[PDB]
């Protein structure tokens, strides 16, 4: 620096070593751990856990100077290393997130660092057709809702809810629409919407079907559609309904034709999709309908050849 | 008059005592079919015949849970199931003969027996230990000759296994020596509990 | 991804598992509301030679085999070749093929143990039995919890009936029980062990039996002779669980 | 007969190497007293 080649990537690899020995090591890292950031600046601050290693990455002003770089940065998988929300509860419910948050909050508030929508979409597949057109957000969508959903939070998540847009509809034709991290992106924002509503309960499965002497309404033989976590009503039923009902119908037709190894996001929605309906979905005997063809679905995924 | 909702009761409970009285026997057939199947080129499935056709993926399945550990309650009922396919002579009427030479022949054809040895050898619970050996007699399907045979020359591999079966022993007298106190003198039983129940049956 | 893929739908296939777990309970709640007592227990939903014909008339609805490709499904999905975490979702299939058996199970699943009296047990029996459990999850930290535990949890309404096998069977941390330390744990454990005779208090013959079932540390006859006098003595259970050697204990007690 | 049967081992046992762990009795040759501590009688000063 004060004044490349061979060497420089013989001490690439060598570094690449470095980082796994302290990464493998507990009880043994402190000062290598204080020695990564500089390494870091130059090309496990919750990887590696560092309780105490975890607290000292938290060097405020060192995420600070990170983002900074990054705004005016123009580099951007180091980003979204940095934007973590680690495990173990998102890194400690933002112990990591509310760094992140306001550290990301406060630059994106004061800086970076419908027919607008469907525009810019146009546009967005224009970039693609050629080489340089739109190739930002996939990796920014994902980054956005890493950072601002780690381990389902507080109203910073409603922060990012102030760019939310309101959407399901919109998110999952974005998603539909690039084959990509946009639709994957609708399905972790309908996940933070979810959490949000489920922070109201927490809908754990209860077996109780204890009807007393005073007993219920006798005459559910066939439910085809039971009481269930839409988000009330018609308005959560409708739009559970409507997502389900375009994966089981999507999703169901690209199992059934679609090849056996180039959506694994595909599959990984589906899986959150699921996972959400879990949560949300609970429509009963049409619910079960659906879910025999999820068990038709899954007999599809299956058709294994 | 609550008549109504107790005479409900009463037919829920008959229709009890039948599910007590079969269902060991419905789910033991269910099991059953699902070890023929698995024996079978998966009982009319075989993976849809085709190269994925089908046959001894059972055994090597179980050996793989073996292996695996786990919250144990699963093992346990595998466990029943190893004993209810070897537990036999009944169900059938793929005319296999319904003898242990045939069938713990194909058990050894098979040959699921060296998890019995690490269940010999690893004994993580006492439910898995009384059930590692407890239906471990089929390792001796009546001649087992080789199931001896072949766990004559399993016994060169290692010591683990080995060691593990002396400490049974070893445990076996050890809880002899409590029952001899336990039994104390004379001059009833509750079966000696089983501790005392179990060994003998192990011991045989 | 494939087993991203495979525990994923083993994500929705232990789905599946409670899925139709919840839709085997519901559908028998729903069959238990209306008609065939006999008839419909009968049914089913879905002298040595009984039913050995009916499970015959089971084999070929079994051996042929409203979804039978979902029985089918579950097959395949115990066909897959080898995944270890797929393995265990797998072992969990293996365990819901009996589930057939455990929805016998489960339609018996009417056990455990008036109305408005039950929401107010549920208020307070699950306070005190959450603040056990509290002390028991979370020095004196957990003996700082104890107060949960040994006081909420302390008035329980002995005149009230359906508290005796049933806040015995709502009660785990009392059954656990049937760490002694001489600081704030031992001063806990000695009021947690009055306030839970007082509890108990609902076994009259009952008690005294769930008594006997909980107990591992007493009835020696020395470690504890005075205390187990207190307890018991001079009744109807002092002429059949009177049984001697107390004295011989209580000559070292 | 079994008491003259454990004197019919002990004349026997003489040579036996005497090394660590093992489980042996005593006795005095004074007062030739023997050796037994009580599981259930305790001591004088403190019941422990």
């Amino acid at each position: 620096c004060g004044d490349h080649a061979p060497f420089r990537h013989i001490c690439r690899l060598c570094y690449r070593v470095l980082r796994h020995s302290q990464q493998d090591y507990r009880k043994n890292q402190e000062y290598i751990a204080k020695q990564f950031g500089f390494m870091q600046k130059q090309i496990t601050a919750l990887l590696h856990n560092n309780r105490k290693l975890l607290e000292k990455h938290i060097t405020a002003a060192e995420i600070d100077t990170f983002v900074s770089l990054v705004r005016k940065n123009r580099e951007p998988r180091f980003l979204d290393y940095l934007s973590d929300l680690c495990v173990s509860m998102n890194k400690s419910i933002p112990v990591t997130q509310e760094l992140i948050c306001k550290a990301v909050l406060n630059p994106t508030n004061a800086d970076i660092l419908i027919r607008s929508k469907s525009v810019r979409e146009l546009a967005q597949d224009a970039k693609e057709g050629q080489k340089e057109d739109r190739d930002v957000l996939s990796y920014y969508r994902y980054q956005l809702n890493l950072f601002a959903r780690m381990c389902l939070d507080r109203q910073y998540l409603a922060i990012n809810e102030i760019s939310g847009q309101l959407d399901v509809d919109l998110i999952l034709r974005c998603m539909s629409d690039e084959n990509l991290p946009y639709d994957l992106r609708a399905s972790f924002c309908r996940l933070m919407l979810h959490m949000h509503v489920d922070r109201d309960p927490q809908e754990q499965v209860t077996p109780v079907k204890y009807a007393r002497l005073w007993s219920e309404i006798p005459s559910e033989i066939a439910i085809d559609d039971y009481d269930s976590s839409g988000a009330s009503k018609d308005e959560i039923k409708e739009r559970f309904a409507q997502t389900m009902e375009f994966v089981e119908e999507y999703l169901r037709d690209v199992v059934c034709q679609r090849f056996p190894f180039s959506d694994k996001e595909k599959n990984k929605l589906t899986f959150e999709v699921v996972n959400l309906a879990r949560n949300l979905i609970y429509f009963g005997f049409y619910n079960f309908s659906d879910l025999l063809r999820l068990t038709k679905i899954l007999l599809a995924i299956l058709d294994c050849v | 008059r609550n008549i109504i909702e107790r005479l409900q009761d009463i037919v829920s409970a008959l229709e009890d005592r039948l599910r007590p009285l079969v269902q060991a026997e419905l789910s033991v057939l269910v099991d059953v079919l699902h070890r023929p199947e698995l024996l079978f080129p998966e009982n009319t499935d075989a993976r849809r015949k085709c190269e994925s056709g089908g046959f001894i993926c059972k055994l090597i399945k179980h050996t793989k849970q073996l292996l695996e550990e786990n919250e144990e309650k699963l093992c346990i009922k595998v466990l029943q199931t190893l004993r209810e396919m070897m537990t036999k002579d009944r169900g059938y009427g793929s005319r296999g003969e319904m003898s242990l030479a045939e069938v713990q022949c194909h058990l050894d054809k098979e040959g699921a027996s060296n998890l019995v040895i690490d269940l010999i050898m690893n004994a993580s619970s006492d439910r898995v230990f009384h059930e590692s050996i407890l239906l471990a007699i089929a390792l001796l399907e009546g001649g087992n000759t080789t199931i001896q045979h072949s766990f004559f020359c399993r016994l060169t591999e290692d010591k683990k296994s080995e060691k593990f079966f002396k400490v049974f022993y070893d445990r076996m007298k050890v809880a002899q020596q409590e029952i001899k106190a336990t039994v104390t003198v004379n001059t009833d039983d509750l079966e000696m509990s089983a501790v005392i129940t179990i060994m003998q049956p192990i011991l045989r | 991804e494939d087993i991203m893929v495979m525990d994923t739908k083993l994500k929705i296939i232990e789905i599946l598992q409670f899925i139709l777990n919840v839709r085997l309970d519901y559908r028998i709640s729903c069959l238990l509301c209306i008609f065939k007592r006999e008839f419909d227990e009968s049914n089913s939903q879905s002298v040595p030679g009984a039913l050995d014909f009916e499970h015959i008339e089971e084999q070929a609805e079994g051996i042929f085999g409203h979804g039978g490709r979902t029985f089918l499904r579950v097959l395949l999905h115990l066909t897959m070749h080898d995944y270890p975490p797929l393995v265990s979702g797998a072992l969990q299939l293996l365990f819901r093929h009996f589930s057939q058996r455990q929805e016998v199970l489960q339609a018996f699943k009417q056990v455990q143990l008036s109305q408005d009296v039950d929401n107010y047990k549920q208020i307070k029996q699950d306070l005190d039995q959450l603040r056990s459990i509290v002390e028991k999850s979370e020095s004196y930290n957990y003996r700082v919890v104890k107060e949960i535990l040994i006081r909420l949890s302390k008035l329980c309404v002995q005149e009230s009936a359906s508290v005796r096998k049933s806040r015995k069977q709502q009660q785990r941390l009392l059954r656990n029980m049937g760490k002694a330390e001489d600081t704030k744990m031992q001063e806990i454990m000695r009021l947690a062990h009055e306030f839970l005779q007082n509890f108990c208090a609902g076994n009259q013959q009952n008690q005294a039996l769930l008594h006997k079932h909980i107990n591992l540390f007493l009835n020696p006859g020395i470690l504890e002779a005075v205390t187990m006098q207190h307890i018991f003595m001079n009744n109807f259970q002092l002429c059949s669980e009177i049984n001697e050697r107390v004295v011989q204990h209580f000559v070292h007690c | 007969l079994e008491k003259k049967q454990n004197e019919t081992e002990n004349r026997k046992l003489l040579g036996t190497v005497i090394q660590y762990g093992n489980v042996i009795q005593l006795l005095h040759l004074k007062s030739n007293k023997y050796l037994t501590v009580n599981k259930r009688l305790p001591a004088l000063l403190e019941k422990n």
